């Protein structure tokens, strides 16, 4: 194929131009975004019931729910849980590569039919069915500054004029209100009620008959009286406008003739839907829209897009009213692609120099010039075929691969340069000559690669999808390199190159290359002759490999294991937790506390905080709250004092001294839905009907246990929140029926008053919202108030609930969980310093076993992913040493030769191993696919060195010792230009300190470490492994 | 209150006996209550912790201690059936005929969940048989309710 | 073209006055007027 | 598929006759079948 190319340089030609304007499109419509889809496909099943504690939530709504989600495809696992702000949220989790459409059509489908099953509140509510996704790609905050509006108004603006144009907007796929748009409130006062003999049953009545849409039907409708001139429709009753029209809602009309108004009995105004959420930026009140992107659309387009649209929304803004951006992912995103097309160029700049400073002609220095970018363009076309997007995975992807790409542009082109140098042949029969030596390396290299590479696209769950991305990307880019190399490379060379006279080494020239040239040639020997010591001795080098390979496997024991490396990514997170029946108003004194801080203490590095009351981590409540930070410019933050990390730190530390409340700042992981490497996800399960109390107990003592054993598991502790005191109230049934009171009557004046009623809608400047009756604050705050209530006897006498009632405080549940349908208690913690994920678990489950009887477990989650994902690598591993080994052997034509190779592997990793150990990163995954692309270059490098070795004995009839030392002075030039370029290629992400210097010193640490190992070991020990094998076999 | 009068509540309440020792010898609040007015030993005769309960009375606690609805550490151990607690505090001299402020007695609470054993020890203890709520009703009136036979016959 | 809209305002307090209920009142006219599907019958065998 | 040679038959109501009329039809044919052994064995209905 390289002979047929070598005499057609303009097909090789046709060949490239095609794959770089496929890749040239490929660039331009290829989706942008920061991660792929990694996480297996979730649905969420949302319902609230106003004013419902956890129990009543449970056992009429979530029960009867699970208890439906039947006949279902690819369930892996279903958790929900039921709190007492009247919210259930039941999570169905499915197999990875199942079509999330199907699935949430399918758990949509069985809900519909279970929904005559709920109450009619919850009915009216409505219950919401979404695809689950944490990822935002912006969240816009909207504020007012001149405090002419409440976070209730703005919720209502952005609701009726931003929203709905927001989501009309080029590539936004969903929008999150973070508020909700005006219900019109209707606040009932219970003097004024019982004064005039009316209780809220009257007040929702009335609401119902003069607010609602009547159909009356037509003028001359058919069937007509024949001669019928006119047909109209006719409108009776509509629905009411304006707060207005709601306070003039006739409730009575009095014996003496004075009407009783709504406006007479109860405080009317636009107000929030509800009012569990407080939030504040930089203490002004604050709204906001919580942004995702679209599937398959571009990230960078999308927020200029959204911009584009704020902008002109803009002018018809009321005063005061300014967007805000908190949280935006574009320009982290915007950096990644730079910084990698930077390195690309700047990599192919070094070989360009590294090409010229040995072989010292232009010409040969255009080859790898050409032939590097048409590979790059090829990958963006194979990536686009395969489905793929531009993100930081694939990104960084072709930065590990850049060490290969670069190899065989200088393999190829370097052995044509020394043929023609060692024999004077001219430039296209030297090509011939030089292709016909690596040729059929170059193919058993692709296939060696290959049996490496695609086994890792063959892990499950979450990390299988993050390595998939790397396996794709690399072994794509690889097979298209050894294409360009057995096609364009050789035409390139036999076209492109000048003839070099027999034995014109360059020593004869003057200046820098005269020296360079006798410096090098004269090093070469200094090497050969080093290499032929080492062969007389190989006794002892035997044994340095197996300190080597012992040092390795130490370091590697040592090395703490990560996911992805946490970014400075301009934001990061304060959570704020108070005890148990603690007020919204204590939690806001907190928040304000911590606001204060960040804005006094950490003024040249806070740009804002973003201050929610009402809302926590997982769970809900008064006494739960968030304060999410945004940082200043980059620039703006010069050294280590100034980023995430430093700030967190000192502010988690200034806040161990707040009084009644539990805050600690902290950074966000690059992905959140992977969890923390060592932390696992564990579930208590009641499988016998032992109730929560027992299921509590139970709990209590698995934590107690867990405790005992700090030397394997670390921070053990519940997810859910602690039993809360309750106000129990029972209605006398007896005294209510002596009375003539009815039960209806008086759960509706309890439920109305102090949980509120949705009762119907109206229609607010053309858009249709709720209305809400509920008592005015001050009589719904103590146990005092609730004899305030009066309710009206079938006899006309209004009787106070003090008179049906009796009261006392109980402990219950203010947030109940259950695990594939049944009650349950979710267990967070991790591995002890030292210990594997795989240990910690198998202690939890010897701790388990000693539960009292009818108490199960089971592992959810990342934990669920960590098993699965587990069991496959000794296969994964097997199939590639097994296929590597194979496809050597066929190459070789040995079954003892392949070993010679295969013996590089711990050479490289030693490197890297040192390198991450003194520079104290971690295990990642951009360090794994580091020793992969590192243990790669390697092998390539020594299959060059025993197929030059081996065919010099073949073909030539060279002895073992002559073949070997002949071969590695002839490897020797083209291994040393690829190290250097590539070595000094990714230099810039291990000295990297900026914006997404995390990942860029994960991926250049590693691998810089491996390759100066790689390089300087394998040159001396290759030779070591060729003979001593050859010598045994 | 106090920060030891904090972890004295929450120590009593989890039944750490170990941890209520400590709070003991260094002098957390025995009279310590929460917002609904629960001491130490509400909290520790609710959950049915023995040991905690004699310690705090040992300690000096209010054994007639009562919340925000007049409710007392014996109305809370005789509704929910810890014999033995219910025996230590009416030995301590806990009021056997407490009313709350629905006029609920230990008898009332010990009859509606049918606890015989503690019903015949509050009777032991003078526990007022003819006492009546504020809907006019006996522990006998619960039981003939309930159609608790056995109940209904120790009460006469 | 905009249609010409027959509205109709019934007086809710007049109505309450000369005891008459809003829901008689909302059916005569949408009954009458309009016409109201009431239940099902079976017309040969099929549900109407 | 089916056993070897068995057939599936309905019998229609295709102008709103109602179940006696159809049941007295059925049995009609039920009857016909009955003395036709060469050709037909087991014509039964699949319903009470
Ligand atoms: C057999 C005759 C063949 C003809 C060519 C003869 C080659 C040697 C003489 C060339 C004349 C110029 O001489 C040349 O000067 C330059 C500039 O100072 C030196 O410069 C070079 O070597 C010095 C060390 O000596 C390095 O530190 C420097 O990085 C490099 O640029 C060369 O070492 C020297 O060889
Ligand atoms: C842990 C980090 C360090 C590991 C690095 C290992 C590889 C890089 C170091 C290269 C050292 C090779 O250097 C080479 O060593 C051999 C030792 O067998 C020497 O060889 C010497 O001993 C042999 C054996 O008795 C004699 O036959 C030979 O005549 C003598 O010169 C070579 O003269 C020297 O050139
Ligand atoms: C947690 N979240 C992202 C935020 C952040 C800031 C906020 O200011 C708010 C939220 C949640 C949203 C949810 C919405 C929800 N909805 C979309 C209307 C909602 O139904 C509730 C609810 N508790 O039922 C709200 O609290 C809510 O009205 C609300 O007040 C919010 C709100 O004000
Ligand atoms: C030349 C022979 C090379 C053999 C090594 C091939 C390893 C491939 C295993 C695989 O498919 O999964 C990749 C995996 C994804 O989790 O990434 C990794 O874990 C990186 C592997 C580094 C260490 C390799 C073993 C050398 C120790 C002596
Ligand atoms: C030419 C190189 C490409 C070959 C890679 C294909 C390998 C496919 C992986 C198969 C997965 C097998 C998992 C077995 C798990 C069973 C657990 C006991
Ligand atoms: C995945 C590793 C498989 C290795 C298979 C063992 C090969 C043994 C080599 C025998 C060589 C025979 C020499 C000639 C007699
Ligand atoms: C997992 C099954 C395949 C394993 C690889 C097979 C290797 C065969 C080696 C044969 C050696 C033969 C030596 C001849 C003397
Ligand atoms: C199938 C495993 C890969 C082995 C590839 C080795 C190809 C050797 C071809 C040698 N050749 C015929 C060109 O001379
Ligand atoms: C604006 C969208 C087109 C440009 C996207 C950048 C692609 C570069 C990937 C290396
Ligand atoms: C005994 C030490 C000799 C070192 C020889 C290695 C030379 C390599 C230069 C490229
Ligand atoms: C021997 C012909 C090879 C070219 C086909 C792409
Ligand atoms: C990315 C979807 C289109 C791919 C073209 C083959
Ligand atoms: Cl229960």
């Amino acid at each position: 194929m390289p002979n047929f190319f070598i005499d057609r340089p303009i097909f090789a030609w046709v060949i490239a131009i095609i794959i770089m304007l496929a890749g040239g499109l490929a660039i331009l419509k290829l989706p942008v975004a920061q991660y792929p889809t990694i996480a297996p496909p979730a649905v969420t099943i949302s319902a609230s019931y106003p004013g419902a504690d956890a129990k009543t939530v449970q056992d009429t709504v979530t029960q009867v729910i699970e208890q439906n989600m039947n006949g279902i495809d690819n369930l892996m696992y279903m958790s929900s849980n039921s709190d007492s702000t009247g919210t259930v949220q039941i999570t169905l989790t499915f197999e990875s590569g199942t079509d999330a459409d199907i699935a949430q059509v399918q758990v949509q489908n069985k809900l519909q039919l279970a929904m005559p099953l709920l109450p009619q509140e919850v009915q009216q509510q409505g219950v919401s069915v979404e695809k689950s996704s944490s990822s935002f790609l912006m969240v816009v905050g909207v504020i007012n500054t001149d405090g002419t509006m409440t976070q209730e108004d703005i919720s209502d603006y952005v609701a009726a004029n931003m929203k709905d144009a927001i989501s009309r907007t080029s590539g936004v796929g969903d929008v999150q209100l973070f508020g909700s748009q005006y219900a019109m409130r209707i606040w009932m006062n219970p003097n004024e009620l019982n004064k005039f003999q009316l209780t809220p049953v009257d007040v929702i009545t009335a609401i119902k008959a003069q607010n609602a849409q009547v159909a009356a039907g037509q003028l001359g409708g058919t069937p007509p009286v024949k001669g019928q001139q006119l047909n109209a429709s006719i409108i009776a009753q509509t629905r009411l406008t304006s707060t207005e029209e709601f306070g003039k809602i006739l409730l009575k009309v009095n014996q003496d003739g004075s009407r009783v108004l709504l406006r007479d009995v109860a405080k009317i105004e636009l107000g929030g839907e509800n009012y569990d959420i407080i939030a504040e930026f930089n203490g002004q009140p604050a709204s906001g829209l919580g942004i995702k992107l679209a599937t398959g659309a571009n990230a960078l387009d999308t927020a200029a897009a959204i911009r584009a649209e704020l902008a002109k929304m803009e002018p018809f803004f009321p005063s005061g009213l300014k967007i805000v951006y908190p949280y935006d992912t574009t320009p982290f995103v915007k950096i990644s692609i730079h910084e990698v097309v930077k390195t690309l160029v700047e990599a192919i700049i070094l070989v360009f120099l590294v090409m010229y400073l040995f072989l010292q002609n232009f010409r040969a220095t255009l080859i790898p010039t050409i032939a590097v970018p048409v590979v790059l363009l090829g990958t963006f076309a194979v990536l686009a075929a395969f489905g793929f997007s531009i993100n930081t995975l694939t990104m960084f992807g072709m930065v590990l691969a850049i060490g290969l790409l670069v190899d065989d542009a200088i393999v190829v082109v370097e052995n044509v340069e020394r043929v023609m140098a060692e024999e004077g042949l001219p430039p296209k029969e030297a090509t011939r000559k030089s292709m016909g030596q690596i040729q059929g390396a170059l193919v058993g290299i692709a296939m060696v690669l290959s049996a490496v590479f695609v086994p890792m696209a063959f892990f499950g769950g979450s990390t299988g999808a993050i390595y998939r991305q790397f396996s794709i990307t690399i072994v794509s880019a690889m097979a298209l390199s050894v294409l360009v190399a057995l096609i364009l490379t050789p035409a390139l060379c036999a076209t492109m190159l000048k003839p070099i006279a027999k034995g014109d080494h360059g020593e004869g020239k003057k200046g820098f290359f005269g020296w360079f040239n006798r410096m090098f040639e004269k090093s070469t020997h200094h090497y050969t002759d080093s290499v032929g010591g080492i062969l007389r001795s190989t006794g002892r080098y035997l044994v340095l490999y197996l300190i080597i390979v012992v040092g390795m496997a130490y370091l590697f024991v040592r090395l703490p294991s990560s996911f992805l490396p946490d970014e400075d990514q301009g934001v990061f997170m304060t959570m704020v937790q108070l005890p148990a029946g603690a007020t919204q108003e204590r939690t806001q004194k907190v928040l304000n506390e911590v606001t204060h801080y960040y804005l006094t203490k950490e003024k040249n590095n806070v740009e804002s905080v973003f201050a929610v009351n009402g809302f926590g981590f997982a769970p809900r409540g008064q006494n739960t709250g968030i304060a999410f930070v945004s940082l200043k410019d980059w620039a703006d933050r010069p050294g280590e004092e100034n980023k995430v990390e430093a700030i967190t730190m000192r502010a988690t530390r200034a806040f161990s001294q707040i009084k009644d409340a539990m805050v600690f700042a902290f950074n966000l992981p690059a992905i959140v839905e992977l969890g923390t490497a060592t932390g696992f996800d564990f579930e208590l399960i009641d499988q016998a009907g032992l109730g929560h109390e027992k299921l509590t107990q139970a709990r209590n003592q698995l934590l107690a246990e867990a405790a005992k054993h700090p030397d394997m598991l670390t921070s053990v502790r519940p997810n859910g929140l602690e039993d809360t005191p309750q106000f129990k109230i029972d209605i006398d049934q007896e005294k209510a029926q002596a009375l003539g009171v009815s039960i209806n009557d008086i759960n509706t004046t309890l439920g109305a008053a102090w949980g509120g009623s949705y009762v119907n809608d109206f229609i607010d400047r053309g858009r249709v919202k709720k209305v809400y009756v509920m008592s005015e604050a001050k009589y719904r705050m103590l146990p005092d108030d609730i004899g305030d209530w009066y309710v009206r006897a079938a006899d006309g006498q209004m009787v106070p609930f003090s008179a049906f009632s009796s009261s006392r405080w109980e402990y219950g549940s203010p947030r109940l969980e259950r695990y594939n349908g049944l009650p349950s208690m979710e267990i967070l913690g991790q591995a002890a310093p030292g210990k594997s994920t795989g240990e910690a678990m198998e202690l939890m489950e010897q701790l388990a076993s000693k539960l009292p009887t009818g108490v199960g477990y089971d592992w959810t989650g990342m934990s669920y992913q960590e098993r699965l994902s587990g069991n496959q690598a000794p296969s994964l591993y097997a199939i590639s040493l097994i296929v590597v080994f194979l496809c050597l052997a066929a190459l070789y034509e040995s079954w003892s030769i392949p070993f010679s190779v295969m013996l590089v592997v711990p050479l490289g990793v030693i490197g890297a191993l040192l390198a991450a150990t003194f520079r104290g990163l971690t295990n990642d995954v951009y360090f794994q696919v580091g020793l992969l692309t590192t243990i790669g270059l390697s092998a390539k490098n020594a299959i060059l060195i025993v197929e030059f070795a081996k065919d010099l004995m073949d073909k030539e009839g060279k002895g073992l010792i002559e073949a070997t030392l002949d071969a590695v002075r002839m490897r020797l030039r083209p291994i040393l230009m690829t190290s250097l370029a590539f070595i000094l290629g990714v230099m810039p992400l291990v000295i990297s300190t900026g914006a997404g210097s995390g990942a860029q010193n994960a991926v250049g640490t590693g691998v810089m470490g491996g390759m100066v190992t790689a390089t300087v070991l394998a040159i001396f020990f290759v030779p070591v492994f060729f003979v001593v094998v050859r010598r045994r076999f | 209150g106090s920060d030891l009068g904090k972890k004295l509540l929450e120590a009593a309440r989890a039944g750490r006996d170990d941890e209520v020792r400590i709070l003991m010898a260094n002098g957390a609040d025995v009279n310590a209550a929460d917002v609904v007015g629960w001491t130490p030993l509400h909290l520790a005769a609710y959950w049915g912790h023995l040991e905690i309960v004699e310690v705090l009375l040992k300690n000096g606690a209010d054994v007639n201690a009562y919340d925000t609805l007049g409710s007392t550490p014996l109305h809370l151990a005789a509704h929910f059936g810890h014999l033995e607690i219910v025996e230590v505090l009416l030995k301590n001299g806990a009021d056997v005929n407490a009313k709350d402020d629905n006029g609920i007695t230990p008898l009332h609470l010990a009859a509606n969940r049918g606890h015989l054993e503690i019903v015949e020890v509050l009777l032991k203890y003078g526990a007022d048989v003819n006492a009546q709520d504020k809907f006019g009703k006996t522990a006998f009136d619960i039981s003939i309710n309930n159609g608790n036979e056995d109940l209904a016959e120790i009460l006469q």
